[PDB]
RNA sequence: GGUGAAAUUCUUGGAUUUAUUGAAGACUAACUACUGCGAAAGCAUUUGCCAAGGACGUUUUCAUUAAUCAAGAACGAAAGUUAGGGGAUCGAAGAUGAUCAGAUACCGUCGUAGUCUUAACCAUAAACUAUGCCGACUAGGGAUCGGGUGGUGUUUUUUUAAUGACCCACUCGGCACCUUACGAGAAAUCAAAGUCUUUGGGUUCUGGGGGGAGUAUGGUCGCAAGGCUGAAACUUAAAGGAAUUG
């Protein structure tokens, strides 16, 4: 306070701001593919979905929409890209 | 006087001048 | 110069099966005359007694219960049931400040054709390391709450008469089972069937009546 | 001028709370402006409470207050109650005992 | 061509009998000359002819009812009742 | 261990009303009230009054056949004051002070899921 | 809702209104479903019934009269009876109905 | 019974009290809080239905569509007015008991209208935060309400999870409080009443000494009561605000 760089900003209190309220704004959602090993291929989920992903072939289920963040269902798993 | 027995007071007046106006209409 | 008290017929009261003692005391009535008598005109009345009175133990000093007078046979005249009550104070009690108040009631039938109106409280509890000084459900937790209690309470009645329905509610398993469906949903506190007041009753039936005593 | 920030009693956010009637001269008094106290006493009393266990059948049987919430209506609750009136400072202190 | 500013059917009666008579005949007139609802057969052709006669154009039901007005309010409740005291007698 | 008929008492101000009955409430046993001990009106509530007059009750309780008793202590209640008034405290002890037993008491005061209009009018009772 | 799935038949299915096509429609054995009005008069209720189920056809008592069952269907005027000769992407025949 | 105390009042009609049972209409106690929602008036039992809404979430969609607003319009506590229903309660008027020099009152009683509801009116309240709306900026603190994110947090056991409630950190948007004051003010006080003689973000509305007077007059709306619009002559040196000492 009374002289700091608003240019550089800190990482962290970066991160904790709000989506809109960072530096250069820019979402916090992500994306990522997705398998429920009955199946062998993987699709591509939002991590905000709304609508109840229904999986590639088998119309197995996937995620369910919540407030924000999706709901994975059971046994599946993922990565963020 | 309470102001709103002024109100009350006045209301009255116009009632009569409403009145004794009417009996020259 | 009369003293009605030189002119009235004495009676003792015994009360129904399922508790611990039938005999509750006494009361006064007139000369069987002819032409109103001691019979038919009253008895069919009504009678509190904390059914701990009626049950020995303190665990039950609140409760309280109403028989009434439907039959009459030789100086003892046997009781059935009228309700069920809460001791003022004890309501007044476990209603406090800060907290959720939750009541739910439901009109329903038993196998012996008896119409009953019950009813069931229950208030929110903080949990056992809550910092936030109140604790109140969501509104949302209260319809969910009642319309279970609702789901409960029906269940209950319409079994065997309030015949069982009164050795039902004495060791207050309801009060439980609510409180188990209720887990999953919010914490909760006391939970009791508090009230329950009758209201609509079959055909006198002479028999079933007698088969509560021996 | 102006004499309190939370003006008469309690209302920030809201326009319309409703009257409740004093319980000592039943003046009507929104709730929120109420001065409230719960009555919470003995049935007995003081001393009666020996001659109350004495001649009663149980042991030391149990003993229930009466729970009564009253309402006072700020002439009534001058009058007598809860009030004084304090200094300008000691007005902003809610802090009860 | 807005014709009257209040009158309405009740013009016919000049400047006779003074207006809050004629303002109260004007309301059941109104109800009383209307073309109603058809419980029967579902098209709006019932009207009236002499109090509580109520008939159909098309389908030609006839229905007892309101001096002026197909269904009254006592009426109403009165089916309402009756419903729910006949309710109790087979339930 | 006893014979026990029901007391009820009835205190409010301006008088206080004792009176046993039968278990069942029906059939009474002996009453007396405040204004049964003094005359004064002004004195109809008093302590010492209900106490002379818990005294007439408990003579006559015992001279029918009622050993014992439960209270119902109760105020005049309503659309009003709900406060137990003077004379309920003071007959309550000379009663169970009288050699009468005593078994659960609870107050009996008609409170309403509120309302009828309380009396007064709303600027209330000013004086 | 049931209204719902008529929908669905009046934009993407074939069907026929008013009492003398149905009837059409049952005798050729051609009918899927008929759907009737809540004031429709007992007689015609009957005979239609009669139709039906000499014809293995099954039936839904429309709660509703006529003015609503034509906007049922979306149209502009009163109809009595519906008769679902092929129902389009909805599942009306074979669900509840 | 009622009061400071009384009295008018009620009582062989067993009053007041008690007991079982019923009817009527109103209301929603306790839980109820510096807590919620709504444009404001306002809104607290349950259950079903009907459409509505803010906030939040959002790598969705359109792409300047917006801000504020004379005229004009929707809604608008209480009372009041029209036509039905209702009419428990409380209760303008009136009548009484008392008090008083008087007592048209305060207190007690009787109780008409009213209080509730339907279909229409009326359009006013200290309708208040006495404080326009949209946008920006300027300063700390702990609570709470709704939403969301993070946690090898606590608790629930069953076999660990999954839930749920709870705990901690942050983040939006709420109802408020605390402490300071850079700053503002005639002060009281004020995170706006601040960023104004270093005087300009956009826009609406009202005031210009006190009475006369919200009066007269015209217009207009209303069944009415009344609403909106609304002067002057004449008079007058003060009226008024906040604070201090008495
Ligand atoms: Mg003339
Ligand atoms: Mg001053
Ligand atoms: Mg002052
Ligand atoms: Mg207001
Ligand atoms: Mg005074
Ligand atoms: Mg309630
Ligand atoms: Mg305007
Ligand atoms: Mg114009
Ligand atoms: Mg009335
Ligand atoms: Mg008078
Ligand atoms: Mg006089
Ligand atoms: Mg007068
Ligand atoms: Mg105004
Ligand atoms: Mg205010
Ligand atoms: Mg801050
Ligand atoms: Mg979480
Ligand atoms: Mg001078
Ligand atoms: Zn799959
Ligand atoms: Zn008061
Ligand atoms: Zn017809």
């Amino acid at each position: 306070v009374l002289v700091q760089d608003l240019l550089h900003p800190t990482a962290a209190s970066e991160a904790r701001k709000h989506k809109l309220k960072t530096l250069v704004q820019g979402p916090r959602s992500y994306f990522l593919d997705v398998k429920c090993p009955g199946c062998l291929n993987i699709t591509t989920v939002f991590s905000h979905a709304q609508t109840a992903v229904t999986c590639e072939s088998c119309s197995t289920i996937l995620c369910t929409p919540t407030g924000g963040k999706a709901k994975l269902s059971e046994g599946t798993s993922f990565r963020r890209k | 006087m309470r102001a709103k027995w002024r109100k009350k007071r006045t209301r009255r007046l116009k009632r009569k001048r409403r009145k004794v106006r009417a009996r020259s209409k | 110069v009369v003293d009605p008290f030189t002119r009235k017929e004495w009676f003792d009261i015994k009360a129904p099966s399922t508790f611990e003692n039938r005999n509750v005391g006494k009361t006064l009535v007139n000369k069987s005359t002819g032409l109103k008598s001691a019979s038919d005109a009253l008895k069919g009345r009504v009678v509190e007694v904390c059914l701990a009175d009626l049950q020995g133990s303190e665990d039950h000093s609140f409760r309280k219960i109403k028989l009434r007078v439907d039959e009459v046979q030789g100086k003892n005249l046997l009781t059935n049931f009228h309700g069920m009550d809460f001791t003022t104070d004890k309501l007044r009690s476990m209603v406090r400040k800060w907290q959720t108040l939750i009541e739910a009631n439901v009109t329903v039938k038993t196998s012996d054709d008896y119409v009953l109106r019950i009813f069931a409280i229950a208030f929110t509890r903080k949990q056992a390391n809550q910092v936030k000084r109140h604790s109140y459900a969501q509104s949302s937790h209260i319809r969910a709450i009642r319309k279970v209690i609702s789901e409960i309470l029906t269940k209950e009645v319409q079994g065997s008469t309030l015949a069982q329905l009164t050795s039902k509610l004495i060791p207050e398993v309801i009060n439980k089972e609510i409180e188990n469906a209720t887990k999953d949903i919010f914490p909760l506190q006391n939970i009791h069937v508090r009230k329950v007041k009758l209201l609509k009753q079959p055909k006198f039936d002479v028999g079933a009546l007698m088969a509560l005593h021996g | 001028p102006k004499k309190r920030a939370s003006n008469g009693r309690n209302k920030k956010g809201r326009g319309h709370v409703k009257p409740v009637r004093c319980v000592n001269c039943s003046k009507s008094i929104p709730k929120d402006k109420a001065i409230k106290r719960m009555a919470i006493r003995n049935i007995v009393e003081a001393a009666a409470v020996r001659d109350l266990s004495e001649a009663s059948v149980y042991p030391e049987y149990a003993l229930p207050k009466t729970y009564n919430k009253l309402h006072y209506c700020v002439s009534c609750a001058i009058h007598a109650r809860i009030v004084r009136v304090r200094s300008r400072e000691d007005r902003k202190n809610r802090a009860p005992p | 061509a807005k014709r009257t500013k209040k009158v309405g059917i009740t013009g016919k009666y000049g400047v006779r009998y003074g207006s809050s008579l004629r303002r109260q005949v004007k309301k059941l007139e109104i109800q009383q000359h209307a073309r109603y609802d058809c419980s029967f057969c579902g098209k709006k052709t019932v009207k009236r002819g002499a109090a509580g006669i109520w008939t159909c154009s098309c389908c030609k039901k006839t229905v007892a009812g309101g001096a002026y007005t197909v269904s009254t309010a006592a009426a109403a409740t009165v089916r309402s009742t009756i419903r729910r005291l006949r309710e109790m007698v087979e339930a | 261990s006893q014979v026990f008929g029901v007391a009820r008492i009835y205190a409010s101000f301006n008088d206080t009303f004792v009176h046993v009955t039968d278990l069942s409430g029906k059939e009474t046993i002996a009453r007396v009230t405040g204004g049964m001990k003094v005359k004064a009106d002004r004195d109809e509530s008093s302590p010492y009054a209900a106490m002379l007059a818990a005294q007439d009750v408990a003579a006559k309780c015992k001279e029918v056949g009622i050993t014992a008793v439960h209270v119902k202590i109760r105020a005049t209640g309503g659309t009003r004051t709900k406060t137990p008034g003077p004379g309920g405290q003071a007959a309550l002890r000379a009663l169970a002070r009288s050699g009468l037993r005593i078994g659960r008491i609870e107050d009996v005061t008609p409170v309403p899921s509120d309302s009828t209009r309380k009396k007064g009018g709303r600027r209330g009772r000013r004086l | 809702s049931i209204n719902q799935k008529l929908a669905l038949v009046i934009k993407s299915g074939k069907y026929t209104l008013g009492y003398k096509s149905t009837v059409k429609s049952l005798r050729q054995g051609k009918s899927k479903l008929i759907i009737i009005a809540a004031n429709t008069p007992v007689l015609r209720k009957s005979e239609l019934e009669y139709y039906a189920m000499l014809s293995k056809t099954k039936v839904y008592y429309f709660q509703g009269g006529n003015n609503e069952l034509g906007t049922a269907v979306g149209k502009l005027f009163r109809v009595g009876v519906v008769s679902i000769l092929e129902a389009g992407d909805s599942d009306i025949l074979t669900t509840l109905a």
